[PDB]
């Protein structure tokens, strides 16, 4: 730590000591059925851009690998989760969204995208989590007279919501002049079809898009992936898994009363304080495991080589990561003596060290103020002094330092 | 605002006021001498056991290296602050098993050995005044792994890397210190500040000391038991002015406030995002794959290492005003406590007699014993007196009249004499004085000498 | 005893040693050698990694300025303190107790030291105290008599005037003690008699 | 003879006029306008500004 091969008579902080973690532990709640992800992929034609549908996915274990299995597409483009890694968290909700699209508008379907589609057909929020499975349609999505089966709408009066349908068709007006349900000067239907043909170029073709969502857990969960359970053990320091998040303390009982609907606890640094256990209606508390810092308390290398080890404010009887408690940690190597000296190496509240005869030993002890003295007092008496001496005594006082220049142009860059 | 009372007083050419009585004053001052030693680790706050935290985090450089220096150079130099303010005293003195002092009432600060802490009344009411945030000086894992209610800010504080370390020196060492000047000051006078401890009668030193402020010792032989009295009523009222108001603590109520709420604003910083998805760790490290979590968990260590940062360098800062402020304190601690001062408004308001330290959290506080003149009076004064073709002029003092014969008398106490050749010397002719009065100057000399 | 000088020195040295030890690190680019990125990519992702060694060498520069500042704060406090004390121990004489030296101050000598100045004080120290008796003034016909400057003490038998700081006694005489007042208000008047030259 | 005083107004004055042009740098962005970069770029690019 000191970059040396001598060190000096001191204390010295070099490391920081932490209780490793022994077990695992999974806790998961109890589900048996699987998400039917294969009877929402393929169909003779889906939704349209318009009204497109939404599957309610709850209460059932999601395998993702088989969704490579079912379609052939090239962009696998998430946001918020890695898709290599949604087999080990839980959710609470997932939905599922299925319509066709155009070749021009794949990049379209994004968070914080304007357009076409972006603005008045699918908005997705800002906020967005989860992901798309999107793949070319132009085998079954093809006539040579043109797919008519699909509607989009050009423009409305204003912008569209994010998660927002418009099923129902109006004559738009861009006048004073009434319509009246003819489509004449100023009165267009905003609503014409693709017209997919294989004669158009390849950024044309018809697209088959689904749309998956994800919501985090603030709420019991429903949906899991699958991941076998672990018995549940407290009083050990373990590395829990509470639904799919990961960390490491001593679960213990409480006595927090927690309403029924609450199912966590935070802290003002915003870490988990207490949990609940998906299986049984019991909540644990969460405390760190035990910690703290390594003093090492040595006189010269040229005296000797032996040390004194300081662990700093912990209650020794977990030490194993002469021992004497002291009031800033505990003391392994240094016997406690009844006496008092100045104080040589400080430690701690009241508490020094040295490097003693009584064969060398480091000994540490209770530092002496200074030598009792009672001075005669009374009211006829008084003490005058005979003789002087005459006494030269040196202080020290530091004056200026070193002046120093910066080149920021040679030090940053380097010409 | 109103900066005060108007007021006009009378100059003259010839006109002087002498008082003709006293009061004696003990006021109170307050300095605070050292603050909370802290110790913060970098890999438990930034990171806090994650691996991947830890290896980004070592491509930074040496940056926790000079955090974890500065915080240590900060936490000697408050023991340091301690030891030069406190530890001026070479042998522990002990005061006498008597309890008269020529009169003054030192019981209410002189320990009380009832109490297993030795400490003195006005000592008592000084640390029940400041309210202790129970800091790291004892160990609270026990405590803290036993959830009672709810979650402690301290618990949560040192759950996240933060350490607060004990001072060297406990308040029992701080209170035999305190003892020890107390009973050196009161015995041996100021003759312990400068070799060995000589004993001297109390009253006695205190004649010493009005003699050091420019009044004759008898004042004190004759007005004893008045100033006495004065003291122990001065002391009755501050122990009823600490008692009564809790406002005058300010300043070591400022040093423990600030102490408390730096480590408050370090341990709601760690809540933040800094424009990452998350600001739990785990759940980045739980949810997304190597090379966008390493984003940010990159954007979370800059975060997390400016806080820092930012919390060590006023910490600087305020460790360079309490050094400062703790300089100021030994200073009066050598000057007021183990001598006399002549400077003006050091060592309290008046003319400075006495000082008693008694030990506060985080400082110390001084009774500065001062002198303060009350009753004074209209006399006609002159700068010399013409006698026989000779202007004479005063030893020490001044001349007075008032209205048919001239006296001379000392400067701060109305104590008028015959005008004599002792008092009295001869400089010149009466030609070059502006002002010089007419008058007889006695001669002792002359009635022994016709007898 | 030297070591606040040394600290001075060392404190200078170790900042200037890990400011050129910080141009080693990363910072989160590739590489720490500026060439090697500018060799070894295009304009733009060269561009991202400059940004990124330029954000962090401006950050250990900036906390090398801030900690020197605050270092030239404490010297400058330290060379006023030093600066007051040349003014008063050496260039007069110095009243203030425990300042310019441990004692009665009667001297100093500056000494010239690298990064500093030492001073040489020289102080009075009484050496061989002595037990006496004394009182607060003396009764003389109806008369109380109180020392002009000095102490009463007795060994004894006789009570002579000495001064405080010295044992030089001498007979109590009118020359060196002054009168005002009678015997009936001090606290432990005496009685003895006053030498008339 | 009044240089100190001269010297405190002087540093006062240079410090807030450092903080003013402070807010003409880019550092690092496409422009040191908040505006153009708000309509000049989509959501992502410009939150990145
Ligand atoms: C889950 O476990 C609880 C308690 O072990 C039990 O009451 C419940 O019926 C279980 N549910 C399922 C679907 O297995
Ligand atoms: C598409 O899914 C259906 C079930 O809905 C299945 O019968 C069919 O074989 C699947 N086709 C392909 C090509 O995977
Ligand atoms: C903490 O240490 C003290 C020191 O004596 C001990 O008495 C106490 O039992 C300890 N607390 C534990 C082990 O929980
Ligand atoms: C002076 O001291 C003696 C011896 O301790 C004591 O008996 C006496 O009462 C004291 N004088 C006064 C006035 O208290
Ligand atoms: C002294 O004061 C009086 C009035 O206070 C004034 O008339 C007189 O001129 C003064 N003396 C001198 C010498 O100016
Ligand atoms: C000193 O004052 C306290 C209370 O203020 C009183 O109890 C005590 O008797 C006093 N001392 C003497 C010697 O009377
Ligand atoms: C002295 O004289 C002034 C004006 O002549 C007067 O105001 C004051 O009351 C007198 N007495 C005292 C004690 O100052
Ligand atoms: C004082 O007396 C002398 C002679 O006795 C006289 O010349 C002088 O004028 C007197 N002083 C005043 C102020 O009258
Ligand atoms: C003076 O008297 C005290 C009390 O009897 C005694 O302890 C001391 O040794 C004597 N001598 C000196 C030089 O103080
Ligand atoms: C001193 O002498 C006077 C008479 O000269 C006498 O009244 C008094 O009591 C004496 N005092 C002592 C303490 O002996």
């Amino acid at each position: 730590t000191l970059k040396s091969f001598t060190v000096e008579k001191g204390i010295y902080q070099t490391s920081n000591f932490r209780v490793q973690p022994t077990e695992s532990i999974v806790r998961f709640p109890n589900i048996t059925n699987l998400c039917p992800f294969h009877e929402v992929f393929n169909a003779t034609t889906f939704a349209s851009v318009y009204a497109w549908n939404r599957k309610r996915i709850s209460n059932c274990v999601a395998d993702y690998s088989v969704i490579y299995n079912f379609a052939p597409f090239f962009a696998f483009k998430c946001y918020g989760v890695s898709p290599t890694k949604l087999n080990d968290l839980c959710f609470t909700n997932v939905y599922a969204d299925s319509f066709v699209i155009r070749g021009n508008e794949v990049s379209q379907i994004a968070p914080g995208q304007t357009g076409n589609i972006a603005d008045y057909n699918y908005k997705l929020p800002d906020d967005f989590t989860g992901c798309v499975i999107a793949w070319n349609s132009n085998k079954l999505d093809s006539k040579p007279s043109g797919n008519y089966n699909y509607l989009y709408r050009l423009l409305r009066k204003s912008k569209l919501k994010p998660f927002e349908r418009d099923i129902s068709t109006e004559i738009y007006q861009a006048g004073n002049k009434p319509c009246n349900g003819v489509a004449g000067p100023n009165c267009y239907s905003p609503l014409q079809s693709y017209g997919f043909r294989p004669t158009y170029g390849v950024g044309h073709q018809p697209y088959r898009v689904v749309v998956l969502s994800f919501e985090l857990l603030h709420a019991p969960a429903t949906v899991c992936g699958p991941k076998k359970s672990t018995n549940l053990v407290k009083n050990k320091c373990v590395n829990f898994n509470f639904n799919g998040l990961t960390g490491t303390g001593v679960l213990t009982e409480s006595n927090k009363k927690f309403l029924p609907f609450q199912q966590f606890g935070r802290d003002i640094a915003d870490t988990t304080d207490a949990v609940r256990d998906p299986q049984t209606l019991e909540i644990l508390d969460i405390t760190p495991c035990s910690f703290g810092g390594v003093s090492v308390i040595t006189p010269g290398t040229n005296t000797s080589n032996q040390v004194a080890v300081l662990y700093q404010g912990v209650n020794c009887t977990e030490v194993p990561v002469n021992v004497f408690q002291t009031r800033a940690g505990c003391l392994i190597g240094a016997e406690y003596v009844n006496n008092s000296y100045e104080c040589d190496i400080p430690i701690g509240a009241g508490i020094c060290a040295s490097y003693q005869t009584q064969s060398q030993s480091i000994i540490a002890y209770t530092m002496s103020l200074g030598a009792e003295n009672s001075v005669a007092y009374s009211n006829n008496s008084i003490a005058i002094p005979t003789n002087f001496t005459i006494s030269v005594t040196t202080e020290i006082l530091p004056v200026s330092m070193t002046k120093t220049s910066v080149d920021c142009t040679m030090y940053i860059c380097g010409d | 605002m109103s900066l005060g009372a108007e007021n006009s007083v009378a100059y003259s050419n010839n006109s002087i006021a002498i008082p003709t009585n006293f009061t004696i004053s003990v006021t109170t001052e307050i300095l605070p001498v050292s603050m909370t030693k802290t110790s913060v680790d970098c890999t438990m706050y930034i990171c806090g056991d994650s691996t991947e935290c830890s290896n980004l985090l070592l491509q930074y450089g040496s940056f926790c290296t000079q955090l974890k220096r500065a915080l240590t150079g900060i936490a000697v130099e408050q023991d340091k602050n301690t030891q030069e303010v406190f530890a001026q005293v070479k042998q522990i003195y002990k005061t006498p098993p008597i309890k008269y002092f020529g009169g003054f009432n030192f019981s209410q600060i002189l320990p009380d050995p009832s109490k297993p802490s030795k400490r003195s009344f006005i000592e008592d009411l000084l640390f029940n005044k400041v309210t202790l945030a129970d800091a790291g000086f004892i160990k609270q894992y026990g405590d803290c792994l036993g959830d009672i209610a709810a979650r402690d800010l301290i618990c949560a504080q040192k759950f996240n890397g933060l350490t607060v370390l004990p001072p060297l020196l406990t308040d029992e060492m701080i209170a035999q210190y305190t003892s020890a000047l107390l009973a050196g000051t009161i015995t041996s006078g100021w003759t312990f500040g400068a070799g060995a401890a000589l004993q001297i009668p109390f009253a006695m030193q205190m004649a010493y000391r009005f003699n050091g402020i420019g009044v004759t010792q008898n004042v004190l032989y004759e007005n004893q038991k008045l100033i006495a009295n004065q003291f122990n009523s001065a002391i009755g009222k501050i122990q009823d002015s600490l008692s009564s108001t809790a406002s005058a603590l300010g300043k070591l109520q400022d040093v423990v406030n600030h102490n408390a709420q730096a480590l408050n604003t370090l341990v709601k910083q760690l809540s933040s995002k800094f424009g990452a998805i998350s600001s739990v760790l785990n759940d980045i490290l739980s949810r997304l794959d190597k090379v966008e979590a390493e984003v940010q968990i990159d954007r979370l260590i800059t975060g997390r290492l400016q806080s820092l940062q930012t919390y060590v360098t006023q910490q600087l800062i305020r460790a360079a005003e309490i050094r400062a402020s703790a300089n100021l304190a030994a200073t009066k601690m050598s000057e007021c406590v183990l001598g006399q001062s002549k400077r003006v408004d050091f060592c309290g308001k008046g003319y400075h007699l006495m000082s008693f330290p008694q030990s506060a959290p985080h400082g110390v506080v001084f009774l500065h014993v001062t002198y303060v003149p009350a009753q004074e009076k209209n006399f006609t004064t002159a700068p010399a007196i013409c006698h026989d073709g000779k202007a004479h002029f005063p030893r020490e003092g001044v001349f007075v009249s008032n209205g048919t014969h001239w006296f001379v008398t000392q400067r701060n106490f109305y104590e008028p004499q015959i005008i004599t050749t002792d008092n009295t010397f001869v400089s010149g002719n009466c030609d070059v004085v502006i002002g010089i009065v007419n008058n007889t100057v006695y001669d002792p000399l002359q009635p022994e000498l016709d007898s």
